């Protein structure tokens, strides 16, 4: 299994960006392993 | 080398399994991407440098180089790179993870797998940290991982 990397473009801010998604205030712990989960 | 944001591809066919930050001559993603894996870029090789399961993040080539975080107050811009597709900008306002040890930015947008390790942008342009490590609420939510540099 090889991996590879291919650039697909410069990091910069649009400002003609579609604009979308909440701004959800969770509660969440972060596990050894790296998973978040919900705490209530 | 060139700095940028990056397809990371795997091969019968090819398959885009994420997306990272070349930035100062270090390459960025997440853990979960590669787990470490080396990584082929032309005919050079990139090897892993610095990594951390808990945070979901690995560099290769060199220390983690992205400083930048969220000012919690701003829209951001998650610069997608889905597979298959070009390069875009999606801007949002994030939410926010609250933790027993502080607060972290995170976007309530849901894109296919590969778009792991797509970079989070401030309105100067900079890094504020990565896509793909979240929570389910049945809507997907990225945190936004930064690491330390």
């Amino acid at each position: 299994v090889d991996m590879y990397i291919e650039r697909a473009g410069d990091i910069t801010w649009e400002k003609d960006a579609e604009v979308t998604g909440n701004s959800p205030r969770l509660d969440v712990a972060l596990d050894e392993s790296g998973d978040f989960s919900l705490v209530e | 080398t060139t700095d940028g944001v990056y397809r990371v591809m795997t091969r019968l066919g090819s398959t885009q399994v994420g997306v990272g930050v070349m930035q100062e001559g270090v390459f960025h993603t997440m853990w979960h991407v590669t787990k470490g894996a080396a990584l082929r870029s032309g005919e050079g090789r990139l090897d892993p440098y610095w990594g951390d399961v808990k945070q979901d993040l690995v560099s290769y080539c060199g220390p983690w180089k992205l400083d930048a975080a969220w000012d919690g107050l701003s829209e951001v811009q998650l610069l997608a790179v889905p597979p298959g597709e070009r390069a875009k900008n999606i801007q949002t306002l994030p939410g926010i993870f609250k933790t027993k040890d502080g607060d972290i930015g995170a976007v309530a947008l849901d894109y296919p797998a590969g778009t792991s390790g797509s970079p989070i942008l401030d309105k100067s342009g900079r890094v504020i940290g990565l896509y793909g490590n979240g929570v389910v609420i049945g809507s997907y939510v990225s945190a936004i991982t930064q690491g330390k540099r």
